[PDB]
């Protein structure tokens, strides 16, 4: 079994952990599980049904608990899967993370209510679905499109921050008294941003049509500002996605590339002489003539591996009129060295007849 | 030197199961599980191909002690493996980290042990400061 | 008529099968006739104007189930075009499709009230115009949109979910008491939902300047988020058709090719020693110095066709500096052959002179 | 005068034809004076203020009409401007113009009321705007793209329906009762499109939370997708735009080509034996030994033109590496032509020396 | 100090204007600092808090004057760091600004009255955050996209218009009678511009089915039009940042280029009889064998400089694949070299053996 | 041979209708709906062109008989038929499947019959996988 | 010959205002003039430069001569032409239709006269269809 | 000349502060704060890597005098410097201002001081309209 004991940990914990098969049937699931509860929980929240509500939804809650209790136990046994750590020290050392001591106090919390928590209940499992992430990749994502946008947003916000601020109080100068609504530039701010959005509750609005008149084109320009920023980082995942499939080709050259040079000092280390190099040696007496075959072995996997990286990349629009680029130039090349050759022969017989 | 003659028809004759006087695929899976690996058919195929003088599907002792007596610098692969070597050093100016080549090589391709990376960054880690050179490094290993 | 029997059958039926030229004009115009049915359908549900409404609307029943009845059988025989069905087995097998049997259970339902059934009768006319599409491409445009976006799409989504839950809460305990609106969470979380889609019913908003503080922030993060995911698609969609239509260039370089292989083959089934290749020769005979008349013919048609691949590609922009890149650095070959002829015909007086 | 009589009447009217410098200048003045007689014509439309509004606004009529109806003239004498219309013929033909018959009877009904008429009034200043484009290319422009993206429009379009008639049916069957807003389909499906467009006017909403968990949803997709073909268009022509200024650079490229060739014709005009090639000689003998003297003025005129278009394309990121490639490849060429005549010596010596 | 005097004031105020570092740190949170002013200055237009509003709002005027007087005066010496400006004339010279002048009238005024100014007490503030551009780049990068796009802007601007006008003229003949809303032209038009931009205030809307079947489709079109503008823009946007991107490879390029060629004339102002040159020899002896040492110096960093620039560009995917393309044909042209040599050897042995 | 030249001969007069000596574009559509085809006079001028030494517009017997005699290893389209065959492999891994290459083959130019799809796949396919390696096939046919 | 001799000295001393023995800029644009046109200094300039064989800023009658007696197929500017040809043939399929032509020459460059324009495509069209094959009509015109 | 190599070998000695017969780097970085720069180590190692012959990590006499008496038309950077010019000129159209120069001259790189930058451009402008033609620049100065 305890073959099976490494190999289901080691395989089993990279779909619990960083996965790219299936393992995201699991976590949708799991996600489902808590967020379903989390609905639940505001069905509480209706009087006409809160008392069925709580009646199914302390089950869910039972549910949610067990759930993520397991799931920091077993994603603990399944982390023997790393290398790095493998039994004691390993994983009684790498708990300390924020993520997982988090986890634990909102877990020994949840437990702690399943041994009037209606609203720290709420945050808990928000922060169950925080726990999705365990990385901020998101705001990683974010931050970096717009760190890449920064002069445009900033374009977009001044502007329109301008027209907000000047059309506002032009407007609330434009209908001081005639109309309740627009009494005081508090009232008008509010009028003016839940305008500018779009929103359009409709509780405020300039009935003299001079005020009218006011609106009726500061609108047509903040409106349409409000909604740049949108579409720009709308376009700017859009862009980012493309080009990163292009490259995407790349680094699945780049792995063929990334293993050879491994077989390749797997060559050199193989000397007899270079007992020094006991790496490879050890590795093998470890996986245990015989040893020059394992030499062999070794330098022969290299060898293989080596045209293995000559195909590593194979193809790439600019790469691939790269390559078509080496079809022609390197035929060419090859009919000059023959050229060469030629040349070089005369050269021998230019002594060989003279 | 007749000595390595002699080792490498010793361990020809190992890979020489049935005895023939060349290599089949089979025996090379067959040594291949003996030393412990799982090596795939065509893997077998590409090795004997790259062997194989005849192409006769088999290891012949000739063969055998032909590889057996050529070395790395008998193999005419200088710039390749230094594409190869640009490739983890993807600011492409000659230093790899001791770094990156150890954690890579502890989780790309066939990944090594720590003995294994370890020597591997002593001789490609010569000047002491775990940044890898790596186009000296193959300068090194080429000749 | 047999000429034109099958003529008919198989071109019309291409136009009623996938088309390239004008059937999406019969098909939109019949798309009209039950889109309208449907509308007029809707037309009944005025009792001001209903009794006229079905006075005109059964005229347009009775169309509609001619119109797709006739359509059934129609493509049934249309479909003795297809090649592989043609007869008792061919088209008396491939009626078994799901689109197939799902089209003849609305429509002899459709008879069968044609011989009280409004809703049911809307939910038929509902699965015709479903009908329209047999092959579900949009889901599959769209899901492979997504799929590709996946991770950008799951971003936006999370944000904006952690705004609507966060800045609803909040409002909720920013207006408790001073507004019949929020009094429940779920009366906010119904707020938080009709505002972030900037629809603005106006049937609730805050007036506690202070909550009207909390929303007049996180109405400017969220209403952005919930627009993102719009933008995104659209220019996903744009991308998409733009590299689309540079691969389009290659597509029809690739037909060429893709026929002057046919002809290559055709060329070597000639041996008149391969008479084991009868291929071309019973195509031939049953398309009836002849016979090698009919080599030549076959053989030299694909000789022609031998330049017509060599045509196949036209051009583009990366294989437009392909072709140009051809054009300088073949010349260039040409010039170098020129020179090897130059250094062979000096190898060949170095013995003549010597 | 004549010859500023041809000046003023060619260049002058390719501003008012097709311009490209500042012809745009008079073009929108023009149009703020036809727009705002138009704006003012509503401000009749106002019964507190109509009074001056048409003290003004007839004014302003006056002055409309006077524009137009000399722009129709003095187009039709600067159209003087065009070689192929020069006196009786050309403008008493080119008069036949659908624009300018529209033009003409908009115009003379303008002088007529210009001699209670509001309604169609407002109609004909109306055919003024419209007679802005005189092309059509808004269309033109649209199409294109709306065809360029068919497949994609349908693809939203149609699934958007979908969610529209599918969640408004649900609904007016969530809400059938409890609710006066939602009492017929019709009742809904107003509903449906005011909502999903979120232009949210508030008249009608769901209150009871089992049809109000129904929009919830349904909303969150709809929404979305009605705002995507604005979205999508919007980059169409963002992409359309960049890519057409790449191939600017191109026609800035092609006019040099685009002239030197007339030069060429030019030069293989001016034999002296091919007078029947009196096409040049008629040309200079209208414009104005001597005569090859004229000879050598066009010929030598179409060699400097020849060096023209050898700069006719001066860059492109594509064509700027075929130009740098131009430079290695040709510096090469040069090199391997030295190399031939290196051979070509050795090849005469090959003789002289045996 | 004097040598900190100068080290501080340059560097110091090229943070202060045009920075690249950590300069927008301080920028931001002046801008804090005075934006808050601002908000709080709205905070008096509360009546249940304007007292304490006012009472720590005079803190924070205060604040404001203090912090942009000692703005004005630092950034005067501060530019001490240009070059061009150092003392009496450059100083007392460039403070002729516009920029500077507003700066000062209105900074001017805020320590007069910090010495019932509302209102202009707004607008100053204002002009305060106008003040943090000093450069229009915002509008200056508008209107470059703006003209960028101007053809496909009109197009939209001009048919959303006729959608605007035809739609909301004819609902008005739609309900002209049936609701109080739709009673004049303006009544509509209002309307119209409140629909279109998917705001829906409510005030207004159709009841008879007929109109309500008017608004149902131009809606569909209009609303769509309407948002056209944000999305192109959003995008044109984006897509000039990527473009801009990949030249940014470029110009890190450039710098290195553009400074070998200083040491280059470097080198040739350095020949002892170039006595005329005396540029760099009086730049060495005021920052003073040796001076032929001094030659050596400044011409032994020209020659370090210049395979600096042959290391200016380093890579850029369609300049990469210049590089790679360098490489291959590069390493061509020396073997083609070397086969010149060849021929060239032999063109000398012609003679040396006849 | 002398019955190959007779057999050309015979063919040549077939297409050889009015007995000039050579073989003008009428007789070549006029021989094509013997054999049933339709065939544009473009595209017989094309069949003269490749065909017409002298390029008169006719095959006369001479361009005949050299065509007659020529074989598919004396027409020098290696490489251009193997990206032709490259295509319908958009994997380009050597195998393309008797499937794509059945169904494109039965809608693609001029598709064959059954059989002679049939016999190409045969053909191109000798070790019995339907996976139809090309340039193997390619190889096969060209020599 | 010797009497193109004469027309070319009579009219190299038509250029050869002053008498001087070249022609300088100055004639160029006088006699530009004299004909009609307003030719740039810049323009007489190149115009010297590629008739100048010294680069003396003036066209002597040897460079005159030179000239006037080299022809069109005496300046190597073949595939040039055709690639400017091709350019209005935005197909490329070496047809531009006369219509295009007759336009295009109404509306570039140098725009010719109605003739200047017909004899180019009675030139230019020798076949009688309006589309002008235009690698036909530079490889008439270069010869 | 031989006053050449005594004012060489003075200026050696200069560098050459401990005598050893090479220049060594920290004479270098000694003789650059002399003069008053702070040059970075691996700069007056590069200065040596072009000057040393030997490598050796000084520079020797012979170094020295070889780089004294090495003119600019000895260093083989033609086309390298003049495309170095055209960065400036974004036109490319061989004429760069006296502005442009002079601004960029104040504002990068090793930037000179006025009568620096203004001889650079007398020397730069011969024509005397501030418009910097480059490549005439570059040819007079690689000469
Ligand atoms: C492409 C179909 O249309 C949309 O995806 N639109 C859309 C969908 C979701 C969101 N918010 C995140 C969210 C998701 C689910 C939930 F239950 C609650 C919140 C915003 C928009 N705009
Ligand atoms: C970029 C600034 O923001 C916008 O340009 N937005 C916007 C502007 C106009 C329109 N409609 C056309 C129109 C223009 C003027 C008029 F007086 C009447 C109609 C629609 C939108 N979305």
């Amino acid at each position: 079994r305890n073959a099976f004991y490494r190999k289901l940990q080691n395989f089993l914990y990279n779909v619990l952990e960083r996965p790219r098969g299936w393992a995201f049937i699991y976590h949708a699931y799991v996600f489902l599980l808590v967020f379903s509860c989390l609905v639940l929980s505001v069905f509480s929240t209706i009087k006409e049904y809160e008392k069925s509500s709580e009646g199914a939804l302390y089950i869910l809650e039972i549910v949610t608990i067990v759930v993520f209790g397991v799931e920091y136990f077993v994603r603990i046994w399944a982390a023997g899967c790393c290398c790095r750590y493998r039994g004691w020290r390993g994983r009684l050392k790498f708990a300390r993370k924020p993520f997982c001591v988090i986890d634990i106090m909102v877990l020994i919390a949840s437990i702690a209510v399943l041994a009037s928590a209606l609203r720290s209940l709420r945050f808990l499992q928000i922060l169950r679905m925080i726990r999705m992430d365990r990385r901020g990749g998101t705001w990683k994502l974010l931050g970096s499109v717009v760190y890449a946008h920064s002069k445009e947003l900033v374009t977009a916000w001044y502007i329109g921050f301008l027209c907000l601020i000047l059309a506002s109080f032009l407007v609330y100068l434009a209908e001081k008294g005639e109309n309740d609504h627009f009494d005081t530039y508090a009232d008008a701010l509010w009028w003016g941003l839940i305008t500018l959005t779009t929103i359009g509750y409709g509780d405020k609005y300039p009935q003299t049509w001079n005020g009218r008149l006011l609106a009726a084109t500061f609108t047509l320009i903040g409106v349409s500002f409000f909604a740049l920023p949108a579409g720009i980082l709308g376009s700017g995942f859009a862009l980012k996605v493309q080009e990163q499939h292009r490259q995407k080709h790349f680094e699945k050259r780049r792995n063929p590339a990334a293993g050879l040079i491994q077989s390749a000092w797997r060559f050199y280390a193989t000397n007899l002489s270079r007992t020094d190099l006991h790496s490879t040696w050890q590795y093998y007496e470890r996986t245990v003539g015989l040893k020059v075959s394992i030499r062999a072995v070794c330098v022969m996997r290299f060898l293989v591996s080596k045209r293995k990286f000559k195909e590593s990349l194979r193809p790439y629009d600019v790469m691939d009129v790269i390559e078509q680029y080496s079809a022609g130039h390197l035929d060419m090349l090859s009919r000059i060295k023959s050229l060469q050759s030629r040349v070089d022969q005369i050269v021998g017989r230019g002594p060989a007849i003279t | 030197t007749e000595e390595q003659i002699a080792e490498f028809k010793e361990a020809f004759s190992l890979f020489d199961k049935d005895g023939d006087g060349t290599i089949t695929t089979k025996e090379l899976g067959t040594v291949m599980r003996s030393l412990g690996q799982n090596p795939t058919e065509a893997e077998l195929q590409d090795m004997i191909n790259e062997v194989d003088a005849d192409g006769n599907g088999t290891i012949d002792f000739p063969e055998f002690l032909t590889m057996m007596a050529r070395k790395m610098k008998d193999t005419d692969s200088e710039e390749e493996i230094r594409e190869a070597f640009r490739v983890f050093d993807k600011d492409g100016n000659g230093y790899i980290s001791a770094a990156e080549l150890r954690h890579v090589m502890t989780n790309l391709g066939e990944k090594l042990t720590d003995e294994e990376v370890d020597e591997m960054i002593r001789e490609a880690d010569i000047d002491g400061d775990g940044q890898v050179n790596y186009e000296e490094f193959v300068q090194m290993m080429t000749a």
